[PDB]
């Protein structure tokens, strides 16, 4: 099942969104890909999400001439140690001279209707989390 | 007492009638032979052993 | 041209269910071509069963007594063992003379067998041809006479000790001594014959009096195996009698009809030709040169041809070829590997021949002994167990289920008892049941499949208790959650 996942995302334009696990590090064989979202780390991992990163997004014809034809987003939580984390981990992408700009805010959330728009949808999702310690 | 599956079938009814038709006239052989190919899964497995018991309720007066 | 996927997907279900269905179609025709052989072999029984009341009734002292009177002095006189051949004819003439054929006699269904054949009798007239019949079997057991009713699905043979041959007799069509010719006036359709003692022995003399039975009726009449269970307990006491039939019966069948014909050589171990054989049988020519020829096809003995397996094969019937043996045959080997290899390319397909031999070429399996607490294993790293006797001696097989987890938890050396083989998707798995251990071993290893057996009880009754309080936990927790969250805003 694992296989035909990554056969559906490679060969589904229908389905082109794949939620993976930290077995993706180097438990099996990542599709090339273009825009990578890292949610949760290992927490100082600094060459182990790297390295996630480096295998993920590979060379893609068409936007050659580019400086950024692949995309690559790390979500953290203000206020958080998470942030303590990132600054810790691509320190190791920084001494390979790659550049991250802080995006506070995203342009366009405004108007496109996301999940958790009232904050009664929060609350529960807070009782689930804390329902699991 | 040998007991027997035919127990049953040597007091049967309708076997005791075809025990009866077996034993002197043969003219109604067709009719027994059409209901046991018709339905007769049972007779024509527990017939297979047992013979003597079959035989002899077939010589029943 | 349009989602190739579907239209596979739709192939694949036709191909499944077209298969499905074409299997059921094969299962309900052979059920039913097995009720109607089944509703056949019932029939036979009933006509056996009509055969042994006709002679029951043919046995009653009444008859004989009036037989007795009736037959003069001239044939009372006379005793089986001094019956002849002219004996027999003349008697069959005096018969006929007797008794002739008369329809016309009012029959009724009510009128007993016995009460009718008396009243024949009493007016020296008769009935039926079969009638006939039945009142010379009654003269003929009037005098003791050793004679058996035979009957088509009819005549009598008796039993001439000057000699001791069952000699056909025929009153109505005065027939003494001609079997071919009683194939003429019995039933058209001679596919049975049977022959009944006046105490109800049975005897199958379908041979002697059918030409073909060793050519079509030998391939062309009931099962063997069921009609033997049935005369069995029939099988009169006459042991040498029956031995004596049995060698007429082979002196006469010895090659008499001398078939010249291509299709009866086949599948016909008197005949046994090179090009009937199968795949694993093979003749010997060092036995069988030459027979005989049909259409410029040589005969060889059949005790010249022999069945081969493999050397798997043969081990699995627990036998090992000897060394240097040559193959018996080289013919084409087929496994799951071998298979897919040959199906990648055909040259190879012909050029397999895996060389099979012969039982005497082979001796019989010798299962090693366990040394030093060592239970030996075979290539596979196991032993093959087909039969008790292939099992090592100083081993013990015990099925316990997942004991070799104890085994090797205590550290003692358990194999599996490799029994057979299952092919569910088309692959022999080798099939073992339970394990092979040491024999010093054997009650130790059941204490300990026993203490690991309470101990997984145990075990699974906590785990659950252990479920059931995390359960009850994370509802009150969630519970505990409600009420602050909902005393944080309300």
């Amino acid at each position: 099942e694992r296989m035909q996942i990554l056969q559906n995302f490679k060969h589904n334009p229908k389905i082109n969104t794949i939620f993976i696990s930290k077995v993706g590090d180097t438990s099996f064989d990542l599709p090339e890909a273009n825009v990578l979202i890292q949610i949760s780390s290992h927490g100082g991992s600094r060459r182990q999400e790297a390295q996630r990163l480096g295998r993920v997004l590979r060379a893609k014809k068409g936007m050659v001439a580019e400086e950024y034809n692949a995309f690559f987003y790390s979500l953290v939580s203000q206020d958080t140690q998470e942030m303590a984390y990132s600054t810790k981990r691509q320190r190791f992408l920084v001494d390979q001279g790659y550049s991250f700009k802080v995006i506070t805010k995203l342009a366009g959330m405004e108007e496109e209707d996301l999940a958790f728009s009232t904050k009664e949808e929060q609350q529960q999702l807070l009782q689930k989390v804390l329902a699991a310690t | 007492s040998g007991g027997h599956p035919l127990e049953f079938l040597r007091n049967q009814p309708q076997f005791q009638q075809m025990r009866q038709i077996i034993q002197q006239n043969p003219s109604l052989l067709p009719a027994l032979l059409q209901q046991i190919g018709r339905e007769n899964p049972q007779l024509l497995q527990q017939i297979s052993q047992h013979q003597e018991h079959f035989i002899q309720m077939l010589n029943e007066p | 041209i349009e989602t190739p996927e579907q239209a596979k997907t739709r192939e694949r279900s036709e191909k499944i269910k077209l298969e499905f269905e074409t299997y059921l179609r094969r299962a309900m025709k052979r059920f039913n071509k097995g009720v109607h052989e089944d509703t056949h072999k019932v029939h036979l029984l009933c006509l056996l069963a009509n055969g042994f009341y006709r002679n029951n009734i043919c046995s009653q002292p009444d008859l004989h007594a009036i037989g007795l009177s009736i037959i003069p002095a001239r044939f009372t006189r006379v005793l089986p063992r001094d019956v002849d051949t002219y004996y027999l004819s003349n008697l069959v003439k005096w018969f006929i003379g007797t008794f002739t054929v008369n329809a016309e006699l009012s029959a009724s269904e009510q009128d007993n067998l016995q009460t009718t054949l008396e009243r024949r009798f009493a007016i020296y007239s008769a009935r039926d041809d079969e009638e006939l019949v039945h009142i010379f079997l009654l003269i003929l057991r009037a005098l003791q006479l050793l004679t058996r009713l035979v009957l088509s699905l009819q005549w009598l043979e008796v039993f001439c000790e000057q000699e001791e041959k069952w000699v056909c007799v025929d009153c109505v069509h005065g027939v003494v001594g001609q079997p071919l010719t009683c194939y003429k006036y019995a039933t058209k359709p001679m596919t049975y014959v049977v022959g009944i003692d006046s105490d109800g022995w049975v005897r199958d003399v379908t041979q002697r009096y059918d030409p073909v039975w060793m050519t079509v009726t030998r391939k062309c009449r009931v099962d063997a195996e069921w009609w033997a269970e049935t005369l069995r307990p029939y099988q009169s006491p006459f042991m040498d009698r029956e031995k004596k039939e049995d060698l007429e019966f082979q002196a006469k069948h010895m090659d008499q009809p001398l078939p010249t014909a291509i299709g009866l050589y086949k599948n016909h171990p008197l005949y046994a030709l090179k090009r009937h054989l199968l795949k694993y049988e093979a003749i010997y020519p060092e036995t069988a040169a030459i027979l005989g020829y049909c259409r410029g096809e040589a005969v060889y003995s059949r005790d010249c041809v022999h069945t081969l397996h493999s050397r798997d094969t043969w081990l699995k019937k627990a036998r090992v070829v000897r060394l240097g043996e040559v193959p018996y045959k080289m013919v084409k080997g087929f496994s799951n590997r071998a298979r897919k290899a040959r199906l990648a390319e055909p040259q190879l397909r012909e050029e397999n021949d895996l060389g099979l031999f012969g039982y005497w070429q082979t001796e019989e399996y010798q299962p090693p002994v366990a040394v030093d607490g060592k239970v030996p294993r075979n290539e596979f790293g196991n032993v093959y167990l087909f039969l008790p006797s292939m099992m090592p001696i100083g081993c013990v097989q015990l099925n316990l289920p997942n004991l070799h987890r104890v085994a090797r938890k205590l550290d003692i050396d358990c194999v599996q008892a490799i029994t057979g083989f299952d092919f569910h998707g088309g692959y022999s798995h080798p099939v073992t049941d339970g394990y092979i251990v040491c024999e010093e071993f054997k009650d130790v290893l059941l204490t300990a499949w026993e203490n690991e057996q309470a101990v997984i009880e145990r075990k699974e009754k906590e785990k659950k208790e252990k479920r059931a309080l995390g359960n009850w936990k994370l509802l009150a927790k969630g519970l505990l959650i409600r009420e602050r969250l909902k005393r944080r805003y309300g």
